[PDB]
């Protein structure tokens, strides 16, 4: 996230952290004590036998007992599309199931078709590059965000911090976008570069698959 | 001052590949983003075949693809400028193979 | 070398190996001595460090035959062309000239505008891949026949026949592949062509430069 701020420490206890070879990669969400949700792209080329999924956790840079390490037992994606970036969506069920508590909690999610409009507020969070050579984030940071609709397509929410250059950037992908309360997106793609001023992000919309992830985690 | 990964790549522009045998310098044991990589690409592709952003632009075709470490592939398409907001690592990627076609 | 054969160690004693080592990358080619002094090979092998080794079979082992030298000045063509890969040609000054020995020996270049007619033998040598999916440690080596520069004109549309060669029949699994850039086209015993460039397939024909064109330029540089 390029012009965020540092999330109060657990205030989003349903945030995820996908790991490799020590390495985080994308975010995810806690869904389901045993199911997290991400981005089907950040999944697409990997192992996913060596992927670790640490709930709990705020700074990676520091040792955390509060946190909660489960592997992947099995993935379940709906037609992701790689040339066109359609359906970046992917559900993994875990080795074990989240112990809920003061660190990890479930998120919730909106109702099958509900569309958010120009101007609704929202928050985007991750631990992506912060921007100008600063590196990738150790302590996960949070962002407000405006839906917008021009230049974007229906296919995708999208999303502008309007009036500076700040948004979504790598390692963010698969983060939640939240809104109301309620988990809307999942960091898809960016145009041109992060925190261009200029082009919106590309949020997957969790609206539009409310009905394949109750298929799954019910 | 650091060490350095060793991609084998290839570059066919028009039907023409030169016949050295080329390697790539990644960081090792680094992450890496869609935009990095592809600015390496676009930059290899001018200084070893004089190939332009603007040749890239007005061409037929103009993609790379990535062989990764677990057998997959991912072909980018060098005209559009979506990038994917993940980080990969530089030690997964076996092969890069770039073509141009201007047709 | 696609479809060749182990070379007899030593045979091909002009026979140069190159490392070729910048910021961004490396590569390997081939190149072949044409002075004590001196190593012809391609244009596009250029980088900022080159490591010459001489007298070598076994590029893996350090064998006691090798002379290992670095290019003092690498001088690549003043018009070389890298977009459609036209003018490829260049010469490595040696830092220290070569003990010359049986294993260590330059080659001759042609005649100035020395023609080669369509169907003559020749040999390419180099230690290229052999495959899509294996290298060779060794030196290895295929024989291949010139052709008429019509065979290359139609696929290659940037194909000169005033500064190159045609070589390769395309019904034949015989051709020279990555690795193999700047080594010899050797007919009659000169150094005819440079390995220059071909289908990402391997398939045949494939273009060399032809050295006769760039015989002055060679000799200014070197003088
Ligand atoms: C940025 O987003 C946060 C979270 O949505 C906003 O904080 C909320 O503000 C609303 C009123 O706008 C309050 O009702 C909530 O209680 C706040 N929630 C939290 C967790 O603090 C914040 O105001 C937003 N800032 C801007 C400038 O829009
Ligand atoms: C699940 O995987 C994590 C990380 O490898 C490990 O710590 C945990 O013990 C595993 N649990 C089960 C039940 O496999």
């Amino acid at each position: 996230i390029v012009g965020g701020r540092r999330a109060r420490p657990h205030a989003w206890p349903f945030m995820v952290s996908l790991q490799l070879r020590g390495g985080h990669f994308c975010g995810a969400t806690l869904i389901a004590p045993n199911f997290v949700m991400s981005a089907a792209h950040c999944v697409a080329n990997v192992n996913v036998r060596a992927v670790r999924v640490v709930l709990g956790a705020h700074n990676l840079s520091r040792r955390e007992p509060t946190r909660q390490v489960f592997a992947v037992q099995r993935i379940f994606e709906n037609g992701y599309d790689p040339v066109n970036l359609l359906n970046d969506i992917v559900i993994l069920q875990l080795n074990g199931s989240a112990t809920i508590n003061a660190n990890v909690q479930v998120a919730q999610l909106p109702a099958q078709g509900r569309r958010l409009g120009n101007g609704v507020q929202c928050l985007a969070m991750g631990w992506g590059l912060l921007g100008r050579n600063r590196g990738i984030a150790s302590v996960l940071q949070e962002l407000n965000v405006t839906v917008v609709t021009s230049l974007c397509r229906r296919s995708n929410v999208c999303t502008l911090v309007r009036g500076r250059q700040a948004g979504v950037c790598f390692g963010d992908s698969g983060s939640p976008l939240v809104c109301n309360g309620l988990i809307h997106g999942i960091a898809s793609f960016v145009r041109g570069g992060c925190a261009s001023g200029l082009y919106p992000d590309a949020f997957a919309p969790v609206a539009q698959f409310v009905n394949w992830i109750d298929s799954i985690i019910q | 001052a650091k060490e350095m990964q060793n991609v084998p790549y290839t570059i066919a522009v028009d039907g023409i590949m030169a016949f050295n045998q080329s390697y790539l310098n990644l960081p090792k044991d680094s992450q890496l983003s869609y935009l990095d990589l592809g600015n390496k690409v676009k930059a290899l592709l001018y200084d070893e075949r004089g190939v332009t952003p603007e040749k890239i632009r007005n061409a037929k075709s103009a993609v790379y693809t990535i062989t990764w470490k677990d057998g997959s592939k991912k072909e980018v398409d060098l005209k559009k400028d979506s990038y994917t907001a993940n980080l990969f690592d530089s030690n997964s990627i076996k092969q890069i193979d770039i073509n141009v076609k201007t047709k | 070398i696609i479809g060749g054969r182990e070379s007899r160690p030593h045979s091909r004693p002009y026979m140069a190996y190159l490392q070729i080592q910048s910021p961004a990358g490396q590569s390997r080619c081939g190149g072949f001595l044409v002075r004590e002094d001196f190593v012809l090979t391609a244009a596009h092998c250029w980088g900022s460090n080159i490591n010459v080794t001489l007298g070598a079979h076994n590029i893996q082992r350090r064998e006691n035959t090798q002379q290992h030298i670095t290019a003092r000045r690498a001088i690549r063509h003043p018009q070389y062309n890298q977009r459609t890969i036209q003018n490829d040609i260049m010469l490595l000054q040696l830092s220290r000239r070569v003990r010359r020995n049986r294993n260590v020996n330059p080659v001759a270049l042609p005649r100035a505008q020395e023609g080669l007619r369509p169907g003559t033998l020749c040999t390419v040598a180099g230690w290229g891949r052999v495959s899509m999916r294996r290298g060779t440690d060794t030196l290895r080596e295929v024989q291949l026949r010139v052709q008429r520069d019509r065979q290359c004109l139609r696929i290659f549309g940037s194909y000169d026949p005033r500064r190159q060669i045609c070589v390769g029949d395309r019904r034949e699994r015989k051709a020279a592949f990555k690795g193999d850039s700047g080594g010899p086209l050797l007919c009659n015993n000169v150094a005819h062509g440079i390995v220059s460039y071909g289908k990402s397939s391997g398939v045949p024909p494939e273009v060399f430069t032809r050295v006769s064109s760039f015989l002055p330029w060679i000799r200014t540089t070197m003088r």
